[PDB]
C-alpha cells in the first residue's frame, strides 16, 4: 500500500509543495487569461483553445463562467478540475444568500473556495486542482474587484493580472500600460486586445479566437456581459490602426 | 531483506521476519521460569536494573485470584495483553461467578495475538508471558509467544540466557510433581541462578516470586517477602 | 377517489374519476388518476394524492432503468414486486391505493395493491373510497373474455357508480386500454357531468375597484 | 477483509501533466473507430462492431446504447469502463427526471456525466476511464453531439471521429461535413468516414449505427444500415 | 381467515378458505392463502396479508439460495426454521400465523405450526386463523391415527367448511393441496363441492 | 518460479505469467510443517498427527493440531499453528450458526464450502495475508457417511478417501494408495494410520515426536473423539513392530 | 511505443504508457494455469458444455472434483481458470440470480447474469487495492423468450453471447474448429451439439476420451433444468461417436 | 521507507528507538529521591536574552503532590502532560481520594506506544511522544520518583538523569548520592551536577527547580529561592 503512494501532501527537503508547484506548470499550458480593474467596471479577457472547425458553440461562454447576480470568473488550468470548483463556487454563493439574505462579498467567496483548495495540499493524501482563477465581481463593501486563485488556495486582489499561457510577459506589459485611477472599460478593453495580441501564438488574432466578458453597474443592478462576436472584430481592427500608426 | 516490513509478506522461504523479530524481543528481555507441582504453580523472575540506582524493573503481575504472569519483552504490550487477560476473568466471574479456566484464557490470547499477525500496518505482540495458574485441573504453567501459538509447559524459561536455565529445568522435571512448596522455588531460582554471569548471583533485589495453588491465591514477594525462600541457598558450583 | 380495472379477451382496462378533495372541498375537477409505468403498463391510484404521484413516478422511473438495461419491455410482476415491497417498508404510511394493469410476452394481468403492501391478483377489482359501489357493478355484470368495448362500457360504469354515489369521487371518467398491439389512453372518455350556465351576468367591470398604489415595471 | 487506498493514483509529473489522463487517451485512441455528426435534424451516431469470429453473436452486446427517450451514447477504448458510464448515465438522467417531470438536456446530462469522469482523476485507489464518450440528443428542438474524454472535460462537436485514425477521420470530415446536411445524408457521411478507417469491408453486422431526433432516439435495424450500405 | 394442514403416509394435506377482509368488507372472495415455497413446501397464511405475505417472499428468497448451495432437495423442518427465525425477531411487528407443510426425502411428510409469538412445533395436524376457534371440538372428535391420503382431504374439507358455515372473517371457497414424494396437485371446491351441513333448527 | 521485483510482495498482485506468489509461499510454511494424514473408511474417518517436540519439557498433550469445530466434525491441521487456531474458531462460529438458524448438524460439504470461502478471501488483498495452513475435516454421519474434506491456502476444497498434508506429502500418498480403505472398518484404520505416520518421519534429522489420533464413525456413535489410550498405545506398538 | 512500462503499470490497475493494464492480461494467463479446456456448444434447441475431468489418483474422491455448477434451476456454468477464484464467482452469481427474482419477481435471463458477473469484475480492473479473479465464467440456458442461450465473461469485464465457445489452455485452436463447424450448414439437433462440443475437446487435445475424464451439462426446450451428464450417459454418446 | 510499527531484527521498533535518539537532544533534567521529599531540576538553555525565561516551563504540577519535570520534544509533553492532569482529578471525582505516583505515572505509559497508521481512529497518533519524563511525588508510600521513556517503561529511580548530558549526570549521582542524605543535600548535589554539564553559566534563571515533600505541596522556586542555593560555589 504505502509502497503505492506518491505523498502528495508531504514537504519537500527544501521546504516546499511539489505537487503544488508541478500543478504550477500545468497553468502555464492553459490559454492566456487576463483581467484588469477599471474605474466605471471590470472585465475578463481570455483565450480560446476550443478554436476547431468542427466544434458547435453550444453555451454562451467557454472559460467565463458566472457565479453570482453580481460576480463572475474565468479559468485557467485542467477544464473538467474548473468545472468542480465553479459549480462548488456556486453553492457557496448560494449558502451565503440562503444565510443573510445578501450577495456573497468577493473576498468571502474567493476565500471559503480557497480553503478547500488549502485542505487538498495538506491532508487527504489527493492531487492538488490544477487551477488557477480570475475573479470579477461587485459588492457593496469595496465595489468593483478582481481577484486571483492558485492551487495552493493562495488569493490576492488585483488591479490588472493575467494567469496561464506567457504570464510572465503579459504582466509586464501591463505595467507598462495601466494607469492606476485613471483607467475606464473603454481604455481596458484596449488594452486587453492589445496584451492577448502579442502575448498570443497567432499573430493575426480573430474574435474566434478571444473571449471578452465585461461586469458593469446599471442603474442599481449589475450587468455582467460576454462581447458578441463583432464587437470583438471592432475592437482587435482599432488596435491594428494603432499598431499601423506606430510609423512617428 | 524487503519481506521483512510488514506481517503480511510472506518470505519465499514460507517465513514472516517480523512475526520473528517480534520474537528476539522475548529473548532481549531478562530472564524468567516457571514450574509446576501437583498442588502449586511457580513463577521465579529476575528483575534488571537500568543503571543500579534505580529500582529493579517489575516482572510479575496479577490476574486474577487464580491466574498470575511472568513478562520477557516490550513491557508497554505486556501491561496491554495483561490488561486484556484481567479482563476475560472479570467477564467470567461477572456472567458465570465461577474463575475462568486457565487453558480457556490461553486460548483467548492465541486468537488475539494472531488478529494483528495477518492485517497490513499491525504489528505483533512483542511480548512472551509465562502464565501460572489454579483450577479444577489443578497448577498450569503455560508460555505465549509474539506468534500466536501456546504451549502447555511441565517446567519452561524464556528470556535471556534462559537455555541454561532449560537445561536444568530438563534435568530435574522428574522431581518436580511429587514435591512439596519449598522445594518447588528452591528448584525455579537454582534455574534463574544458572543465566546470571558466574560473578553476580541472587539476592533480595533481582528476584520476584509468584506463587499459585491449591491453598492459597496468586501472591508476589518481592524485596523482604522473597528472604525466607533465599534462607536456604544452596550456593552455587559450576 | 374511484378507480377500477378489467381483464378482457385482448388485455385489460383501467377505470378513474377526476375528482381531488381537500377536506370536504373539490380541490381540482380534472386530475389525471391513471398513471404512467411503461408503454405497456398504466397504475391507477387512490387516497394521498401526493403520494399516489410520487410512488407511481418512482417505479415508472426505476422500470425504465430495468428495461434500458435488459432491453426487454418490462413485466407487471416487476411493476407488483417493486410497488409491493416499498409500501410494507413503509408499513402503509404512504397511503397510495393502486390498480395495476398491463400486458406482458406473459399476457395481460392485473393487480390491486394496497397502502401496507399486500398485493391481490383478480379478473376485476376496485380501489378508492367508491370501490364498493364500483366493485358492486363488476359483481353484477362481469363476464370472462369480453370483448374491448363492452369491457369499456363496464368498467365506465363502475366508475360512473362511484362517482354518482360517493361523495370523495365525481366529475369526468377516464379509462385506458391495454391489449397486445395497442394502448389507448382516454383522457376524457365520459364528461356526465357539467357545471349550469350562468345566465346572470356578475362581470365587474372597469374602475370598480379602488387602488391605493401603482407600479408598473417593464419587461424584455 | 476489503479496504481501500485514500491516497491520488494520478498525480501532477514535473513537467506539470497527469500521466494517467494521458495515458488513458492511449487507450482510447487503440479503441474501435467512432463517428459522430449533427445535422441541423438530427444526430448520427456510428461505430466500428468489428467482431472477430463469427461465433460471437452479434445481436447479443451493443455499443449504441439509449441512455433515455431521447439521448444515446457510443464509445472508442474499453468495453467494460463505457458500460459502467452508461448506467451511471441512465441513473443521472432519472434522478432529473424524478425532480423536474421533464427529459434531461443533454448538456446537462454530459456535464453531470463528465464530473463522474472527473472523480475518477483525483478519488483515492482507483485509476481514469479508458474511455471518451460521443453523446447526442435533441431537446428544446435542437440536435446535440457532445464529447466527454477521461479527464472529465467535455466539447460540443458539429461532427468527430475517435479511436483508431481519429486524426485522418476528423480530416476527412472537415472535408465532407457541411452545417446544412440532413439525418439521410449524415448517416451516409458516418459510414464513410468509418470506411476510411476500417479495412475489410462491411456488412449490416459489421458496423454499429445509431439516430437520433425530433421522435427521440434509437438503434437503426440491421435491415436499415444494409439499406444505407448500397454504397 | 382458516387454514388447516394434516399430515398422512407419503405427505401432507393443506386447505384453506379464500375470504380477504378489511374490516366487515371482503376485499377478495377467492383467495390462494396456500403459498408455494419450494416444490414440496408450502405455507398457509394466516393474519396481516401484507406481513405474512412479505415473510413467505422473504423465506422463498432465502429457501432458494440454501437448497441451490447445499445441493439438497430442502427439509420441510429448515423451511419452518425459517419461518421461525423471522416470526420471531420481529414478533412486536408481524400478526403472522403461519402453518409449514411440506414434502422432503429425509424426513417424508411434515406439518409444522408457527403462531403469533414465534414457537415452532410439529403437529400431526394444525389448525390456524380466526375460523379456526369454531373448529377445535370437532377437529379432537374427528381425527384418527393413520389416515389414508383421500380421507385427510375430505377431513380437511370438512373442518372447512363447518368454520366458514360459523365464521364472520372465513367463507367463499375451499382450496386443497396435496403434496406427496411424487409433486403437489391442487384442487378448488365451488358452491355445491363444498360438504354441506344444513341449517340444523326447529 | 523466479521473478520478484513486486508480484511477490502483495497477494492482490499477479505475476506476468500469471500467479500469486504470496499464495504459493504460504503453502510453502505448510511444506515445512510435519506430516498429517486423515483416511476415509467404510464406518467413518480417522485422522492422524505426527507432533514434533521441540522440548522435553512440553506436556504431552501441548501444541494439539487435532480438533472439535463440531461435535460430529474434527479437523487436524498443518502449517503455521496461529493460523490454523484462528481457522477452527472461523469453523467452529460457522457450524454453530448452522444449528441457531437451521436447527440440526451442518453437512459437511457445506462447512467445508463456508471456511474454504473464507479461505479464499484472505488471498485478493494488499490488506491481508494468506493463512498458513492446510485443514483436513472430518465428518460421519448415518445419512451422509463417512466424509473428507482438505482445504489448502488458495482456498481450494476437494473430498478425499484418503490425504496427507505436511512435510513428507508425497511420500505418505504412496503409502495410502496401497490401502483398501473402502472396505476397511476404522479400527483397522488406526493401526495403518500409525505404520504411515512412523514410515514418513524422520529418525535421524527430526527428533522424538508424539502421534496424536482421532476418529468420528460408527464406531463413537457419529461423535468426533480423541482415539482411548488403550487404542493408540496398541497401534504404536503396531507401527515400531512394521519396522522390521 | 510497444511493451513500455512507466511507474508501478505491472503491479497495480494503472494505465502503462500504451494504455493497457498489465494485471488484467496477467490474470488472463491465470486461468491457463489450471490446465484445463472448457466447450461451449449451441444447438437448435440445447446448449450443452463440457470440460476436462483430470482425477490424477485413487485418494480424490471424483464425485467433488467439478468445474460444472448449478446457478438457478435453468442456468448453469462452466468456471475455467484457478479453482478457489472459480467457486467465489459461482457463489456471487448464485447471490445475484437470487437477489434478481426476489426484487422483479421472475427468473434472470442468461444473458442479464452474465453482465451482472462482467460489472463487478470491472470494479476489480480499475480498483488496485484487490487483484481480478484468475477465471472464466461460461453460463447456458434456455431464455423463456429468446431460446438457448451461450454467454461468456472475462476477467477484464468483457462479456458476449456465442453460437459456440471455448476457454483454457487450447482455446485458440478449439475455437479455430468451431469455427470450421459453424460454416458448414449442419442440423444442429441434441446429438450433434453434444457430439460437436466433444470432438472438439478431443480432437483439440488428442485424447479420446474416457467416460470418466470429461464432464458434461446440458439445458435443453424439453428440459429446461440444468442436467450434469453422468458417466454412464456421457459413455453412450462416446459409443455412438464409434462410425 | 517502512510502517511505524515495523520491528529491527534485533527486536525493537525503529520509531520507538529514533524516539529515545530525540532525547539525546533535549535540555538535561536531574531528579532525586530522597527520606525528606523529591526534588527536580532541569536547566532552562536560552538561546536569546530577548526571550522571557519565566515562559520556558519544563518543570509542571500534575496535582499538589505530584511535580513533572520534562526533556527531549517539549510540544509533545503538552498532551501527556494534560492527560496525567485529567487522571489524577478524575480518580478524585471517583474515589475521594489522591492517585499514588506510580498510579499517574502507569497512567500516562500506557499511552506510549498507541501509535500506527492503519485500523486508527479520526485522530490517532502518528508516532511515538519524543520525550522522556520525571515524575516526583509524596503519597502514603512516601515519596518517590518515577521515569518514563518512549518506550512506555516506566520505573522507580532513587536518583536519575534525563537528557544531553544524562552520561556524565548518572555516573556523577553514583558517585555523590546516598540513600539517606538530605533534601538540602539533593537540591545542593543536583544543582552543583547540572553546572558541570550546561554549556551555559548557571545562575537564578537559566535554571528551574521544584521540591514536594511529606510536609507540604509542590512547590516551585522563585528567583530568591534559587539565589539560596545558587550561592555555593
Ligand atoms: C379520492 C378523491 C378520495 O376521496 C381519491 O382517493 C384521491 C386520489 C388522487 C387525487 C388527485 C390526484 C391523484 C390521486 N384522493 C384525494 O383527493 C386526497 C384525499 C385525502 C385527504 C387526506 C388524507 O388523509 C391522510 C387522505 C386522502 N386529497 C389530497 O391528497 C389533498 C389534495 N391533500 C391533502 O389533503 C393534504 N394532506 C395529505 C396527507 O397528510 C395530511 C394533509
Ligand atoms: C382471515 C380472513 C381473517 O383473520 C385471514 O386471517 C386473512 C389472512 C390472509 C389474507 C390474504 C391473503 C392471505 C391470508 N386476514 C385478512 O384478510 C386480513 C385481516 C387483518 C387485518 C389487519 C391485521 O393487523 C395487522 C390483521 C389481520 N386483512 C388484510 O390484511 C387486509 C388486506 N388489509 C387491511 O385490513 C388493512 N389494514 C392493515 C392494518 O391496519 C388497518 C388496515
Amino acid at each position: 500500500s504505502r509502497r503505492y503512494d506518491s505523498r502528495t501532501t508531504i514537504f519537500s527537503p527544501e521546504g516546499r509543495l511539489y505537487q503544488v508547484e508541478y500543478a504550477m506548470e500545468a497553468i502555464g499550458h492553459a490559454g492566456t487569461c487576463l483581467g484588469i480593474l477599471a474605474n466605471d467596471g471590470v472585465l475578463l479577457a481570455a483565450e480560446r483553445r476550443n478554436i476547431h472547425k468542427l466544434l458547435d458553440e453550444v453555451f454562451f461562454s467557454e472559460k467565463i463562467y458566472k457565479l453570482n447576480e453580481d460576480m463572475a470568473c474565468s479559468v485557467a488550468g485542467i477544464t473538467s478540475d474548473a468545472n468542480v470548483l465553479t459549480n462548488e463556487l456556486r453553492l457557496i454563493a448560494q449558502r451565503y444568500l440562503l444565510q443573510y439574505q445578501e450577495p456573497i462579498p468577493c473576498e468571502q467567496l474567493v476565500t471559503a473556495l480557497c480553503d478547500i483548495k488549502q485542505a487538498y495540499t495538506q491532508f487527504g493524501g489527493k492531487r492538488p486542482f490544477g487551477v488557477s482563477l480570475l475573479y470579477i465581481g461587485w459588492d457593496k463593501h469595496y465595489g468593483f474587484q478582481l481577484y486571483q486563485s492558485d492551487p495552493s488556495g493562495n488569493y490576492g486582489g488585483w488591479k490588472a493580472t493575467c494567469i496561464g499561457n506567457n504570464s510572465a510577459a503579459a504582466v509586464s506589459m501591463l505595467k507598462q500600460d495601466y494607469k492606476e485611477g485613471e483607467m475606464t472599460l473603454k481604455s481596458a478593453l484596449a488594452l486587453a486586445v492589445k496584451v492577448l495580441n502579442k502575448t498570443m501564438d497567432v499573430s493575426k488574432l480573430s474574435a474566434e479566437k478571444v473571449e471578452i466578458a465585461t461586469l458593469t453597474r446599471e442603474s442599481g443592478k449589475t450587468v455582467i456581459r460576454v462581447l458578441k462576436q463583432k464587437e470583438v472584430e471592432q475592437l482587435i481592427k482599432k488596435h491594428e490602426e494603432e499598431e499601423a500608426k506606430a510609423e512617428r | 531483506n524487503q519481506y521483512d516490513n510488514d506481517v503480511t509478506v510472506w518470505s519465499p522461504q514460507g517465513r514472516i521476519h517480523q512475526i520473528e523479530y517480534a520474537m528476539e524481543a522475548v529473548k532481549q528481555g531478562s530472564a524468567t521460569v516457571g514450574l509446576k507441582s501437583k498442588t502449586h504453580a511457580v513463577l521465579v523472575a529476575l528483575k534488571r536494573a537500568q543503571s543500579e540506582l534505580a529500582a529493579h524493573q517489575k516482572k510479575i503481575l496479577h490476574v486474577d485470584n487464580h491466574i498470575g504472569i511472568s513478562i520477557a519483552g516490550l513491557t508497554a504490550d505486556a501491561r496491554l495483553l495483561c490488561n486484556f487477560m484481567r479482563q476475560e476473568c472479570l467477564d467470567s466471574r461477572f456472567v458465570f461467578d465461577r474463575p475462568l479456566p486457565v487453558s480457556r484464557l490461553v486460548s483467548l490470547i492465541g486468537s488475539k495475538t494472531q488478529i494483528p499477525t495477518q492485517r497490513y500496518g499491525r504489528r505483533p505482540y512483542g511480548v512472551g508471558l509465562l502464565i501460572a495458574g489454579y483450577d479444577d485441573m489443578g497448577p498450569h504453567i503455560f508460555q505465549t509467544c509474539p506468534s500466536a501459538n501456546y504451549f502447555d509447559c511441565r517446567a519452561m524459561s524464556i528470556g535471556a540466557r534462559s537455555q541454561s536455565a532449560r537445561t536444568y529445568l530438563e534435568r530435574h522435571m522428574s522431581e518436580f510433581m511429587e514435591c512439596n512448596l519449598d522445594e518447588l522455588v528452591k528448584h525455579g531460582l537454582r534455574a534463574l541462578r544458572e543465566t546470571l554471569p558466574a560473578e553476580q548471583d541472587l539476592t533480595t533485589k533481582n528476584v520476584s516470586i509468584g506463587i499459585v495453588g491449591k491453598d492459597l491465591e496468586f501472591t508476589i514477594y518481592d524485596d523482604d517477602d522473597v528472604s525466607p525462600f533465599l534462607d536456604g541457598l544452596e550456593e552455587r558450583p559450576q | 377517489t374511484t378507480i377500477a380495472g378489467v381483464v378482457y379477451k385482448d388485455g385489460i382496462v383501467l377505470g378513474a374519476d377526476t375528482r381531488a378533495t381537500e377536506g370536504m372541498v373539490v380541490a381540482d375537477k380534472n386530475c389525471s388518476k391513471i398513471h404512467f409505468i411503461s408503454p405497456n403498463i398504466y397504475c391507477c391510484g387512490a387516497g394521498t394524492a401526493a403520494d399516489t404521484d410520487m410512488t407511481t413516478q418512482l417505479i415508472s422511473s426505476n422500470l425504465e432503468l430495468h428495461s434500458l438495461t435488459t432491453g426487454r419491455l418490462p413485466r407487471v410482476v416487476t411493476a407488483n414486486r417493486m410497488l409491493k415491497q416499498m409500501l410494507f417498508r413503509y408499513q402503509g404510511y404512504i397511503g397510495a391505493a393502486l390498480v395495476l394493469g398491463g400486458v406482458d410476452v406473459t399476457g395481460p394481468h392485473l393487480y390491486s395493491i394496497y397502502p401496507h403492501g399486500s398485493t391481490d391478483k383478480l379478473p376485476y377489482v376496485t380501489m378508492g373510497s367508491g370501490s364498493l359501489a364500483a366493485m358492486a357493478v363488476f359483481e353484477d355484470k362481469f363476464r370472462p373474455d369480453m370483448e374491448e368495448e363492452e369491457a369499456k362500457k363496464l368498467v365506465s360504469e363502475a366508475i360512473a357508480a362511484g362517482i354518482f354515489n360517493d361523495l370523495g369521487s365525481g366529475s369526468n371518467i377516464d379509462l385506458c386500454v391495454i391489449s397486445k398491439s395497442k394502448l389507448d389512453f382516454l383522457r376524457p372518455f365520459s364528461v356526465p357531468n357539467k357545471k349550469g350556465t350562468r345566465l346572470g351576468r356578475y362581470r365587474c367591470e372597469k374602475g370598480t375597484t379602488a387602488v391605493l398604489t401603482e407600479k408598473v415595471t417593464p419587461l424584455e | 477483509a476489503k479496504r481501500g487506498y485514500s491516497f491520488s493514483l494520478t498525480t501532477f509529473s514535473p513537467s506539470g501533466k497527469l500521466v494517467q489522463i494521458e495515458y488513458a487517451l492511449a487507450a482510447v485512441a487503440g479503441g474501435a473507430p467512432s463517428v459522430g455528426i449533427k445535422a441541423a435534424n438530427g444526430v448520427v451516431l456510428a461505430t466500428e462492431k468489428k467482431q472477430k469470429s463469427i461465433l460471437y453473436d452479434e445481436r447479443s452486446v451493443h455499443k449504441v446504447e439509449p441512455i433515455t427517450k431521447h439521448i444515446g451514447l457510443v464509445y472508442s477504448g474499453m468495453g467494460p469502463d463505457y458500460r459502467v458510464l452508461v448506467h451511471r448515465a441512465r441513473k443521472l438522467a432519472q434522478q432529473y427526471y424524478l425532480v423536474y417531470q421533464e427529459p434531461i438536456p443533454t448538456a446537462q446530462l454530459v456535464q453531470r456525466v463528465a464530473s463522474v469522469m472527473q472523480e475518477y482523476t483525483q478519488s483515492g485507489g482507483v485509476r481514469p476511464f479508458g474511455v471518451s464518450l460521443l453523446i447526442c440528443g435533441w431537446n428544446e428542438g435542437r440536435p446535440y453531439l457532445f464529447q466527454s474524454d477521461p479527464s472529465g472535460a467535455y466539447f460540443a462537436w458539429k461532427a468527430t471521429a475517435m479511436g483508431k485514425n481519429y486524426v485522418n477521420g476528423k480530416t476527412f470530415l472537415e472535408k465532407r461535413y457541411n452545417e446544412d446536411l440532413e439525418l439521410e445524408d449524415a448517416i451516409h457521411t458516418a459510414i464513410l468516414t468509418l470506411k476510411e478507417s476500417f479495412e475489410g469491408q462491411m456488412t449490416e453486422d459489421n458496423i454499429e449505427v445509431g439516430i437520433c431526433n425530433e421522435a427521440g432516439f434509437r438503434r437503426l435495424t440491421p435491415t436499415e444500415v444494409r439499406d444505407y450500405l448500397a454504397a | 381467515t382458516t387454514i388447516m394442514a394434516v399430515q398422512f403416509n407419503g405427505g401432507v394435506v393443506l386447505g384453506a378458505d379464500s375470504r380477504t377482509t378489511t374490516g366487515s368488507y371482503i376485499a377478495n372472495r377467492v383467495t390462494d392463502k396456500l403459498t408455494p415455497i419450494h416444490d414440496h413446501i408450502f405455507c398457509c397464511r394466516s393474519g396481516s396479508a401484507a406481513d405474512t405475505q412479505a415473510v413467505a417472499d422473504a423465506v422463498t428468497y432465502q429457501l432458494g439460495f440454501h437448497s441451490i448451495e447445499l445441493n439438497e432437495p430442502p427439509l420441510v423442518h429448515t423451511a419452518a426454521s425459517l419461518f421461525k427465525e423471522m416470526c420471531y425477531r420481529y414478533r412486536e411487528d408481524l400478526m403472522a400465523g403461519i402453518i409449514i407443510a411440506g414434502w422432503d426425502p429425509q424426513e417424508g411428510g411434515q406439518v409444522y405450526s408457527v403462531p403469533m409469538g414465534g414457537m415452532m412445533v410439529r403437529q400431526s395436524f394444525a389448525i390456524g386463523g380466526s375460523g379456526s376457534s369454531y373448529i377445535y371440538g370437532y377437529v379432537d372428535a374427528t381425527y384418527r391415527e393413520g389416515m389414508t391420503k383421500d380421507e385427510c382431504l375430505q377431513f380437511t374439507a370438512n373442518a372447512l367448511a363447518l368454520a366458514m358455515e360459523r365464521d364472520g372473517s372465513s367463507g367463499g371457497v375451499i382450496r386443497l393441496a396435496a403434496i406427496q414424494e411424487s409433486g403437489v396437485e391442487r384442487q378448488v371446491l365451488l358452491g355445491d363441492q363444498i360438504p354441506k351441513f344444513t341449517i340444523a333448527t326447529l | 518460479s523466479s521473478i520478484g521485483t513486486g508480484y511477490d510482495l502483495s497477494a492482490s498482485t499477479f505475476s506476468p505469467d500469471g500467479r500469486v506468489f504470496q499464495v504459493e509461499y504460504a503453502m510453502k510454511a505448510v511444506e515445512n510443517s510435519s506430516t498429517a494424514i486423515g483416511i476415509r473408511c467404510k464406518d467413518g474417518v480417522v485422522f492422524g498427527v505426527e507432533k514434533l517436540v521441540l522440548s522435553k519439557l512440553y506436556e504431552e498433550g501441548s501444541n494439539k493440531r487435532l480438533f472439535n469445530v463440531d461435535r460430529h466434525v474434527g479437523m487436524a491441521v498443518a502449517g503455521l499453528l496461529a493460523d490454523a487456531r484462528s481457522l477452527a474458531d472461523i469453523a467452529r462460529e460457522e457450524a454453530s450458526n448452522f444449528r441457531s438458524n437451521f436447527g440440526y448438524n451442518i453437512p459437511l460439504k457445506h462447512l467445508a464450502d463456508r471456511v474454504a470461502m473464507y479461505v479464499h478471501a484472505y488471498t485478493l488483498y494488499s490488506a491481508v495475508r494468506p493463512f498458513g495452513c492446510s485443514f483436513m475435516l472430518g465428518s460421519y454421519s448415518a445419512n451422509d457417511g463417512a466424509q473428507l474434506y482438505m482445504i489448502d491456502p488458495s482456498g481450494v476444497s476437494y473430498g478425499y478417501w484418503g490425504c496427507a498434508i505436511g512435510k513428507a506429502r508425497q511420500a505418505a500418498k504412496t503409502e495410502i494408495e496401497k490401502l483398501q480403505m473402502k472396505e476397511m472398518t476404522c479400527r483397522d484404520v488406526v493401526k495403518e494410520v500409525a505404520k504411515i505416520i512412523y514410515i514418513v518421519h524422520d529418525e535421524v534429522k527430526d527428533k522424538a515426536f508424539e502421534l496424536e489420533l482421532s476418529w468420528v464413525g460408527e464406531l463413537t456413535k457419529g461423535r468426533h473423539e480423541i482415539v482411548p489410550k488403550d487404542i493408540r498405545e496398541e497401534a504404536e506398538k503396531y507401527a515400531k513392530e512394521s519396522l522390521k | 511505443s510497444r511493451g513500455s512500462s512507466a511507474g508501478f503499470d505491472r503491479h497495480i490497475t494503472i494505465f502503462s504508457p500504451e494504455g493497457r493494464l498489465y494485471q488484467v492480461e496477467y490474470a488472463f494467463k491465470a486461468i491457463n494455469q489450471g490446465g484445463l479446456t472448457s466447450v461451449a456448444v449451441r444447438g437448435k434447441d440445447c446448449a450443452v458444455i463440457v470440460t476436462q475431468k483430470k482425477v490424477p489418483d485413487k485418494l480424490l474422491d471424483s464425485s467433488t472434483v467439478t468445474h460444472l455448477f448449478k446457478i438457478t434451476e435453468s442456468i448453469g456454468c462452466v468456471m475455467t481458470g484457478m479453482t478457489a477464484d472459480s467457486r467465489s464467482q459461482v457463489q456471487r452469481a448464485r447471490y445475484e440470480a437470487a437477489n434478481w427474482k426476489y426484487k422483479y419477481g421472475y427468473e434472470i435471463p442468461v444473458d442479464m447474469l452474465c453482465k451482472r458477473i462482467a460489472d463487478i469484475s470491472q470494479v476489480y480492473t480499475q480498483n488496485a487495492e484487490m487483484r481480478p479473479l484468475g477465471c472464466c465464467m461460461i453460463l447456458i440456458g434456455i431464455d423463456e423468450e429468446q431460446g438457448p442461450q451461450v454467454y461468456k465473461c472475462d476477467p477484464a469485464g468483457y462479456y458476449c453471447g456465442f453460437k459456440a465457445t471455448a476457454a483454457g489452455v487450447k482455446q485458440t485452436e478449439s475455437t479455430s474448429f468451431l469455427e470450421k463447424k459453424v460454416k458448414k450448414k449442419f442440423d444442429w439437433t441434441f446429438e450433434q451439439t453434444v457430439e460437436t462440443a466433444i470432438t472438439c475437446l478431443s480432437t483439440v487435445l488428442s485424447i479420446d476420451f474416457k467416460p470418466s475424464e470429461i464432464e458434461v451439462g446440458v439445458v435443453t426446450v424439453e428440459n429446461p433444468k440444468f442436467r450434469i451428464l453422468t458417466e454412464a450417459e456421457i459413455d453412450a454418446h462416446l459409443v455412438a461417436l464409434a462410425e | 521507507d517502512r510502517g511505524v510499527n515495523t520491528f529491527s531484527p534485533e527486536g525493537r521498533l525503529f520509531q520507538v528507538e529514533y524516539a529515545i535518539e530525540a532525547i539525546k537532544l533535549g535540555s538535561t533534567a536531574i531528579g532525586i529521591q530522597t527520606s525528606e521529599g523529591v526534588c527536580l531540576a532541569v536547566e532552562k538553555r536560552i538561546t536569546s536574552p530577548l526571550m522571557e525565561p519565566s515562559s520556558i516551563e519544563k518543570i509542571v504540577e500534575i496535582d499538589a503532590h505530584i511535580g513533572c519535570a520534562m526533556s527531549g520534544l517539549i510540544a509533545d509533553a503538552k498532551t501527556l502532560i494534560d492527560k496525567a492532569r485529567v487522571e489524577t482529578q478524575n480518580h478524585w471525582f471517583t474515589y475521594n481520594e489522591t492517585m499514588t505516583v506510580e498510579s499517574v505515572t502507569q497512567a500516562v505509559s500506557n499511552l506510549a506506544l498507541q501509535f500506527g497508521e492503519e485500523d486508527a481512529d479520526p485522530g490517532a497518533m502518528s508516532r511515538p511522544f519524543g520525550v522522556a519524563l520525571l515524575f516526583g511525588g509524596v503519597d502514603e508510600k512516601g515519596p518517590q520518583l518515577f521515569h518514563m521513556d518512549p518506550s512506555g517503561t516506566f520505573v522507580q529511580c532513587d536518583a536519575r538523569a534525563i537528557g544531553s548530558a544524562s552520561e556524565g549526570a548518572q555516573s556523577s549521582l553514583q558517585e555523590v548520592y546516598h540513600k539517606s542524605m538530605t533534601l538540602k543535600e539533593a537540591i545542593k548535589s543536583s544543582l552543583i551536577i547540572l553546572k558541570q554539564v550546561m554549556e551555559e553559566k548557571l545562575n537564578a534563571t537559566n535554571i528551574e527547580l521544584a521540591t514536594v515533600q511529606p510536609g507540604q505541596n509542590f512547590h516551585m522556586f522563585t528567583k530568591e529561592e534559587l539565589e539560596e542555593v545558587i550561592k555555593d560555589i
